């Protein structure tokens, strides 16, 4: 569409302020849960990556929730399933910052 | 040719930089040449700007002129216009400091 | 919230796979014609997620460079660039060395 | 119409396995005729060849001599009019 290089443009929209997906550990939470191994060691969220134009400007959520989420809990005679809650951004914002 | 273009100031494949500063006036200057061309100025994302007072002025020999602009307006601001199906855009991209 | 995603696509969202990730543009020579480059990061597919047990780590298969065209803004009426990184088509979980 | 022995569960069997050893997908099946594919997320696929990876229809894949790529989670598939049937396995090691 825009070169091989990737053009200045299609460069800035894709690296600006928007929620994307980022890998996280589990969470104090299910790391105490009575299991002996957690699959899967991480989850991946949508969070509000990229950059602002500024110093001044960071990027913030303005709309968000938290996701339920089921993770393995080998235990026992038998495996279940465990849920896990954390933040996760939706909507995404460049704001300014606080001293 | 290509005679036809709404925007007068050609080429944008780079935005024009801008200096600006909050409070102060903000002019996007993608005047087009004809009064009577339907201009859509819109800032990435998805948040479309539309004329008014102030807030939002057009004008044809001009431009976008937006008093008392904020960081809302700091970024790439894109002008759009559909002349004979073709969709023409001129790109224009604020700053401080 | 919404619904419980099921375990099946927490686990396939979570295993090695090369994966979009923000990376800032400070690390590298920052002194040019004085300013700052735009935009000051950029998104590229990176080898990412968890394997199976901490024997393992999670590395590329397969990548290669991108160049991606950068402006930056200075003295005077200043000009855009380019600089390439390491993009990732294909990762699998390796034992650490 | 279901092609695997076991009904499917959203808890995939847990296999300890460890590498040079023997590892079995135990995903037997009903019917004879059904080509099973043992896949493994995110696009490794283990084909078959008769002896370093065995397709058998009363015990499932066995894999002398298995790998680090072996380690984490193992689908049979399987196609029956149409309707894909997996059943998810789950390897680990020690430590």
């Amino acid at each position: 569409h825009q070169r091989k290089v990737v053009s200045w443009i299609d460069v800035y929209t894709r690296a600006t302020c928007q929620p994307r997906e980022v890998v996280v550990p589990l969470t104090v939470e299910l790391m105490g849960t009575v299991a002996k191994q957690l699959v899967p060691s991480c989850v991946t969220v949508q969070r509000c990556g990229g950059c602002c134009p500024d110093d001044g400007l960071e990027c913030v959520p303005t709309g968000q929730h938290q996701v339920r989420m089921q993770i393995l809990m080998i235990r026992y005679p038998s495996s279940q399933l465990g849920e896990m809650s954390l933040e996760e951004h939706s909507q995404c914002e460049c704001r300014p910052k606080k001293k | 040719s290509d005679t036809g273009r709404p925007f007068v100031e050609m080429y944008s494949e780079i935005p024009e930089i801008i200096h600006m500063t909050e409070g102060r006036e903000l002019v996007i200057p993608c005047r087009v040449t004809s009064p009577n061309i339907t201009v859509t100025l819109k800032k990435f994302p998805l948040d479309t700007l539309i004329p008014d007072g102030k807030r939002i002025i057009w004008d044809s020999r001009k431009g976008f002129i937006i008093s008392n602009a904020t960081y809302k307006e700091i970024g790439l601001l894109t002008c759009e216009a559909t002349v004979n199906g073709h969709l023409y855009k001129t790109n224009y991209l604020t700053h401080r400091q």
